[PDB]
């Protein structure tokens, strides 16, 4: 404030200096280091009869400062004080082409020069940086910056100060500069034109007005800093959105609409917002209007700064809130998908403050979305464009850039900015959602020398280095495999026209089975990239200019490290079919349909599949007869009609003999086999009838009988105290996967078909933390919740709707995540039968009184609940706290990767590689026969052999090794290994690695006990430490022939 | 390290050498023995063993036993070995109750057996003592390829088929019985 | 069966509700026997909304000299809880098209007549109708999974 009072005093002493002539003032700004920052296009000495003149100008405060509402910006907020022009240096004919641009462009040149001046005299140049901006970054509008660094020293304040200069209140008329009206001669609109003028005619009553509903409302302030806040952390400010920047919308506009929301808002006019408001009410009262009342295509709103606020059914195909009493539209600066954009937002954060369950604010105020492009967006592509010259535009643009064009796109950055907007957003239509463009590259700065800022880098002469184009997609409508044009009749239409012309080459006349004729495109997916790639790469560089240059290898190397199935045209097979799926769920039918009409001592009650591949997670696709793959033999919950263990389950095998008796024959197509279970604690009688059906599938089969569950809690209670918690544990187990299992897989089946992208997002995931090693720990159900969670919580963000995308939320959510004070508690559901308040609150409980009997999950680290299981226990149990933190280091290093060294395909080889380190010890293994083929993923098996010893001969036992040493070794060692051989083998997908760590607390000396259970060799006659290289020989006699090699600490 | 031979608990340190690993550029498996006290009638003439090696069974108890003897010209024949439950998959017998971790019971046929093994041991530890050359090479019987795929390796359906049948059987009599004699 | 989807000269269906025969139902209702109706309208996963149906007849045992065979209302309040016990515990696990798979094979049917038995006879026993009243909204994917 003393700054600005002193400023002032500097400005009511700056001198006046008279009408000139465009040599006069040309002269004294050559002779002058300042350089007059004109607004191209220049003035010319042959089009200037008009002349020059600055006079003390009016001085006045406006902005966030003058509403008393700023904050203490981490990085640095701004002060604007505008100080328009005199009437009398005003003539009624200067608001044509570009008379009064030139005029304040002259009048800010001199007033900086001369300030300059003064700052030489007052000798607070050695702190204080002048130099030149855009106000709000429109061209048209060039402010002067004041800065400071490290008695005036406002440095610490982090602040800045805007000196702008506009035209005072009704000089030019606000109907002849109407968004209709035209002004530059050469007829079309100059919307952009009008807006910058016309809002320079009235920047100070808006500001009026804005106080004025300050005084008359209560919570106004607070509503103001909400309103910031969320469009800051959205992304969001009021600069000119028409350049390729997300903007157009920030603190000023929202404060004009809170204020024409007080001032009525309603289509019937009606008061919508009532001053009695507090400030949620108000907050959530504007975003519920955002997000309900279109203010561009279909209607739009009506006020006027001196008279009651009212919604009208016109939309101007332009976010238009119309004021009447200065005849302006206020967001000129908005752009329609920024507009669209918003809009969405506001609806998501409606319903986020509708959330009556859990809590949203932390989301909605307290996370910056706009951080990774590509986590903010789910497609982006880079495309160089080396445009070059002002008049080379003729030969690398395929537009045309002519008197019109720039009467309306005054900047080309506005123009080449809509131009290529329009183009992929017509050839892409329903493929997408939102659009938007970014001129990477684009400033709004530069130094007082200049004339305007100055590029050289790209193949331009313009303020961009290239263009990214983002996108948020529709999943339902993204693998869409043809591009649907109109109808077909003789007399061309005019729609078929523009369309055909549109699509040159591509378009063509197809008729359909329904017996259409209609025009179209058509092209052929690829496994590596989307069809929206091939379409905006040819549009791109068809219809804009031959010269640009478009790629996205990031989603290239995703969709590359995707798996590929040994499958006939998977190379041109998107992620988006589940073609192999079906033909499995097809097989399983018949033989549901076999079983079903077997006859038994029983009758057959139900035939529940819980497969992975049946509810779309499996690492890998299924290929009949690849048998190597580890989840071949889905798993099959067998039910009967309705006291022993041991009888028991011997019955249960007995039945499996019936079955399988009749199975040989008469459906002796079909092969079997009984296995042995023992993946359940202390029941050794489990036998799983495996069938092997001649679409290449195999199945495994376990008779379920309440007398089950029955016979376990009956143990439970005759347990001694001290044996409980291992039958717990037990239990805990037989229940996952028993019961929970299937309502599990039936629940993410459905939840998946809502949200398609989640089946390849968790594939990827799967596919990662096999990379990882995790997979020996981490149970698949796990990991399918946890890669969920973005898709039934997409707080702040969108739903992903691309693999790329989808892995960094996943890998966010996770990075981010405190699982030992953080619960998790997922509403399975369709998009818009979720938890009640009252499940929440239980479930809420149940994680505080678990942290409670545990603070420091020793015994539980991640907790994640549904309506399956309201325990939070049964996929996270069994998990050794080092295996979570190194898979919690694993997603914060990525995350900081990320942020580091860009975006790129070595980002995410390196994200793909294993760390293979704090390993106290790594053997190094690789098994004699080759097993990528057989596994059936692309570098093929085609029958069964003739021997079920043979299959298992053709099966992989380092599965077996690690489990059954982590069952010996697991009072004193803790293990990893990789699981999936035909993805994380190497070339044949042989090779494996199994990565030990050893117990911190064995790693001494102790008493020597009785049960230590540790292969030791004591250091005295009493006190018995831990034997590594016996440990080591131990691994190398149990993995003789398949170690290769041993790496120790 | 050397002179660690015995423990003052009663037990006994047992080296064992072992091999040239290619992957390894020579450690010596220690084991304790002690004598047994049980009242178990077939609890008699244990020798209670603690940290075998992997896959420590009949057969190497056998081999070792046989490499004391030749060394000390004793006679010591084993009986049985109990309690060989190297991984753990029958530490709660959930059967009966719905109805000694890494470590063993050597069973021998007298107490005269067991007493010169002890006597063979004693000295065995006294070998680590003093001559740490004269000790024993315990080579595991090395699980392969082989064995695994045997676990892996499908059941027998005559086996199942017999098992089954017989474990049927036993149980609908006892179940008689049972009935029979609550209802008596 | 209603239609939802169409492509060209191919129009898929779904699930809208079964129904029993007018005629097989007139032979059921024979004279000097308790008749047994129980219903509830349950919710599956994918949220279609239901009503279910069952009837069942008191059954003469088969050594019985007398003709009427009338259970005790106590007895037939006991049986209609038992079965709307029964169905509701069917209709919650079923998403829907499981539903379908449970009724044909007509596994409800006898788990009912195995939780009655214990209270009196019974014959017949059906699910006898089942109708649609709310279903969720199109989702154009679900409905193309069941198709083959």
């Amino acid at each position: 404030e003393k700054f600005l009072h002193k400023l002032y005093d500097i400005l009511q002493e700056i001198p006046d200096w008279e009408e000139k002539s465009l040599a006069e003032v040309d002269s004294f700004f050559k002779n002058k280091i300042v350089s007059v920052p004109f607004v191209d296009p220049k003035p010319i000495p042959q089009n200037t009869n008009y002349k020059f003149n600055y006079k003390k100008p009016d001085i006045s405060l406006i902005g966030s400062f003058a509403l008393k509402a700023g904050i203490y910006q981490p990085n640095g907020s701004s002060i604007d004080t505008l100080l328009t022009m005199p009437k009398e240096l005003f003539e009624k004919k200067d608001f044509l082409n570009f008379r009064c641009l030139h005029k304040r462009s002259v009048y800010l040149a001199y007033l900086t020069h001369h300030l300059l001046i003064l700052l030489k005299k007052d000798k607070l140049d050695s702190f204080l940086q002048l130099e030149y901006s855009y106000f709000d970054n429109d061209p048209l509008l060039p402010i002067l910056r004041i800065s400071c660094s490290k008695d005036y020293n406002f440095y610490k304040t982090r602040f800045s100060i805007n000196l702008l200069i506009g035209f005072p209140y009704k000089v030019f008329e606000p109907k002849k500069l109407l968004p209709n009206r035209n002004c530059i001669r050469i007829l079309p609109a100059t919307p952009l034109y009008n807006f910058s003028v016309l809002s320079s005619s009235t920047h100070e009553n808006y500001l009026k007005y804005l106080y004025k509903t300050k005084k008359q409302t209560e919570s106004f302030v607070e509503a103001t800093v909400l309103g910031r806040l969320w469009l800051q952390q959205r992304g969001f400010s009021s600069n000119m959105s028409h350049s390729g920047s997300l903007g157009g919308f920030g603190t000023f506009e929202f404060t004009i609409l809170m204020a024409a929301l007080l001032n009525g808002g309603g289509i019937n006019s009606n008061k919508i917002l009532l001053h009695g408001f507090s400030s949620y009410q108000l907050f959530k009262g504007v975003i519920k209007y955002l997000a309900t009342m279109d203010l561009c295509h279909d209607g739009h709103l009506q006020f006027h700064s001196n008279p009651a606020s009212k919604y009208i059914d016109e939309g101007f195909q332009t976010p238009t809130l119309f004021d009447k009493s200065t005849k302006v539209n206020i967001l000129t600066k908005m752009t329609v998908s920024s507009y669209q954009i918003l809009k969405e937002y506001a609806g998501e954060t409606l319903r986020m403050l509708n959330n009556v369950v859990q809590d949203q604010f932390s989301n909605i105020f307290l996370t910056n979305i706009s951080r990774f492009d590509n986590l903010k967006y789910d497609l982006c592509y880079d495309v160089q464009l080396p445009l070059g010259k002002y008049n080379n535009l003729e030969t690398s643009l395929a537009a045309t850039f002519g008197s019109m064009e720039r009467v309306k796109f005054i900047t080309l950055e506005n123009f080449l900015a809509h131009k290529i907007t329009n183009v992929a957003r017509y050839a892409l239509g329903d493929r997408i959602k939102y659009i938007q463009i970014e001129m990477v590259g684009q400033k709004s700065d530069f130094p007082i020398t200049k004339r305007k800022v100055y590029s050289n880098t790209g193949g331009n002469h313009f303020n961009f280095d290239f263009v990214r184009v983002k996108l948020i997609v529709n999943p339902s409508e993204c693998d869409k495999l043809v591009t649907k044009g109109p109808a077909h009749s003789e007399t061309m239409s005019t729609e078929a026209a523009v369309f055909k012309n549109f699509w040159g080459i591509k378009s063509s006349l197809r008729r359909f089975k329904d017996g259409s004729i209609t025009h179209c495109c058509v092209w052929s997916t690829s496994s590596s990239e989307p069809i929206i790639s091939s379409i905006v790469n040819f549009a791109l560089q068809k219809h804009v200019s031959k010269k640009a240059q478009i790629s996205n290898e990031t989603i290239k190397k995703f969709h590359n490290f995707l798996p590929l199935p040994n499958l006939p045209s998977s190379a041109k097979t998107s992620v988006l079919n589940l073609s192999s799926f079906f033909n499995l769920k097809k097989s399983f039918d018949d033989l549901y349909k076999i079983i079903f009409q077997m006859k038994l001592p029983l009758s057959v009650k139900s035939i529940l599949p819980v497969g992975s591949a049946f509810r779309y997670t499996s690492l890998c696709q299924p290929v009949p007869f690849a048998y190597s793959d580890p989840d071949f033999f889905q798993d099959v919950i067998l039910e009967f009609e309705t006291d022993e263990i041991t009888s028991l389950e011997k019955a249960k095998t007995a039945f499996l003999l019936k079955i399988q008796e009749e199975l040989s024959a008469n459906s002796s197509t079909y092969r079997s086999f009984f296995s042995r279970d023992e993946s359940i604690p202390y029941n050794l009688e489990i036998v799983t009838l495996n069938i092997l059906t001649p679409e290449g599938y195999g199945f495994k089969f376990r008779v379920l009988t309440e007398r089950d569950e029955i016979l376990y809690l009956r143990a439970i209670a005759n347990a001694r105290n001290e044996l409980k918690p291992e039958l717990e544990a037990t239990f805990l187990k037989f229940t996952a996967k028993y019961l929970a299992s299937v309502r599990h897989t039936r629940t993410l089946e459905n939840i998946s078909h809502s949200y398609q992208f989640y089946s390849p997002v968790v594939r990827l995931f799967k596919r990662w933390l096999d990379t990882h090693l995790l997979l020996g720990h981490i149970t698949d159900e796990l990991a399918e919740l946890i890669a969920i969670k973005p898709f039934v919580d997409p707080a702040p963000y969108f739903i992903p709707g691309s693999l790329e995308n989808g892995f960094l939320k996943v890998l966010k959510f996770i990075s981010q995540w405190n699982w030992k004070d953080d619960p998790l508690i997922l509403d399975l559901v369709k998009p818009e039968e979720r938890l009640t308040l009252a499940q929440y609150k239980g479930i809420q409980m149940n994680f505080t009184n678990l942290r409670n009997s545990d603070p420091n999950g020793t015994h539980l680290q991640f907790f994640v609940a549904s309506k399956n299981d309201p325990s939070g226990i049964l996929y996270s149990s069994g998990i050794p706290l080092p295996i979570a933190t190194r898979l919690t280091a694993l997603a914060k290093v990525a995350v900081n990767l990320l942020q580091t060294h860009g975006l790129n395909q070595q980002t995410i080889n390196l994200l793909f590689t294993p760390g293979l380190k704090d390993y106290d010890f790594v053997v190094d293994l690789r098994t004699p026969i080759g097993l990528k083929s057989s596994c059936g993923i692309l570098s093929a098996p085609s029958n069964f052999p003739e021997n079920l010893n043979d299959l298992s001969e053709k099966m992989d036992p380092t599965y077996q090794l690690v489990k059954y040493l982590n069952l010996k070794y697991k009072n004193s060692l803790i293990l990893s290994s990789r699981k999936y051989i035909g993805v994380n083998g190497g070339e044949k997908g042989d090779k494996n690695v199994i990565t030990g760590l050893i117990k911190p607390l064995f790693k001494g000396a102790h008493k020597f006990r009785v049960n230590l259970d540790c292969n030791v060799k004591p250091v005295d006659d009493e006190n018995v430490i831990l034997n590594k290289e016996a440990i080591f020989h131990e691994i190398a006699a149990f993995g003789n022939d398949m170690v290769i090699n041993f790496e120790t600490d | 390290i050397e002179d660690i031979s015995a423990m003052k608990n009663g037990f006994i340190v047992v080296p064992f050498k072992l091999p040239d690993h290619k992957a390894l550029p020579a450690s010596l498996h220690f084991m304790f023995a002690k004598r047994h006290q049980s009242s178990n009638s077939n609890e008699s003439d244990c020798l209670f063993l603690v940290n075998l090696p992997l896959l420590s069974n009949i057969e190497h108890m056998k081999k070792f036993v046989g490499q004391l003897c030749g060394k000390y010209d004793t006679v010591s024949h084993v009986e049985e070995l109990l309690y060989n439950d190297e991984f753990g998959l029958h530490e709660v017998d959930l059967s009966a109750l719905t109805s000694p971790r890494n470590t063993a019971l050597l069973k021998f046929v007298d107490a005269a057996s067991i007493n010169n093994c002890w006597n063979a041991l004693k000295k065995y530890s006294n070998l680590h003592a003093k001559h740490p050359n004269e000790l024993f090479e315990w080579t595991y019987t090395t699980p392969s390829f082989t064995t695994f795929v045997n676990f892996y390796k499908p059941l027998d359906i005559d086996y199942l088929k017999e098992d089954i049948h017989t474990h049927m059987a036993i149980f609908e009599q006892r179940e008689a019985q049972a009935q029979e004699d609550v209802q008596s | 069966l209603r239609v939802d989807e169409v492509q060209g000269k191919n129009l898929l269906t779904n699930f809208h509700g079964m129904d029993f025969t007018t005629d097989k139902l007139r032979s059921m209702v024979r004279k000097w026997q308790t008749l047994i109706e129980a219903n509830v309208t349950v919710k599956t996963s994918d949220d279609y909304v239901l009503r279910i149906f069952a009837i069942a007849f008191t059954r003469k045992q088969a050594n019985q000299v007398k003709r009427h065979s009338y259970a005790q209302s106590s007895h037939i309040r006991a049986i209609r809880k038992v079965i709307s016990e029964i169905l509701t515990k069917e209709v919650q696990g079923s998403t829907l098209a499981q539903l379908t798979s449970k009724l044909i094979p007509e596994v409800i049917n006898k788990e009912i007549e195995n939780a009655t038995k214990d209270i009196f006879p019974l014959q017949n026993i059906h699910v006898r109708k089942v109708k649609l009243l709310k279903q969720p909204k199109f989702d154009v994917g679900a409905l193309m999974a069941l198709h083959g």
